[PDB]
């Protein structure tokens, strides 16, 4: 199986392939939610696709 | 690393920092010859600064 690590790279390579660059984060309180924001802000720091 | 010496308009202003920030130092040279920027690093496709 995929972590939501993997999962959220696959979607933001799905992003980037269709330049939807511009995009908003919305979650709950649901368990995972955390490390997913975390990952997220990681991977957009870390990048120059801006 | 071999010990050279240093002196110019930098190493003078340095020295009287020094003089009137009462701390003492210890010089050397940066190991590549760039200043610095941030560039692209070959692993995690992250960038750095050099
Ligand atoms: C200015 O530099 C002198 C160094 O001569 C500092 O004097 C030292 O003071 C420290 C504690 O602050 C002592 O541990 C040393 O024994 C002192 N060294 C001597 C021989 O004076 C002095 O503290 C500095 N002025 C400041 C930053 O207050
Ligand atoms: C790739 O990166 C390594 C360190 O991450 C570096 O030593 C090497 O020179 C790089 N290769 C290049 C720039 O072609």
């Amino acid at each position: 199986g995929a972590s939501i690590q993997q999962q959220a790279t696959v979607m933001l390579k799905i992003m980037q392939d269709y330049d939807w660059h511009v995009f908003s984060l919305v979650t709950t309180i649901f368990p995972g939610y955390r490390d997913f924001i975390s990952f997220i802000k990681t991977t957009v720091d870390n990048s120059f696709v801006g | 690393t071999v010990p050279q010496c240093c002196y110019g308009f930098c190493i003078d202003l340095l020295i009287k920092l020094a003089r009137t920030m009462n701390f003492t130092y210890e010089v050397h040279l940066v190991a590549d010859g760039k200043f610095g920027t941030q560039e692209r690093v070959n692993n995690s496709n992250k960038k750095e600064w050099n």
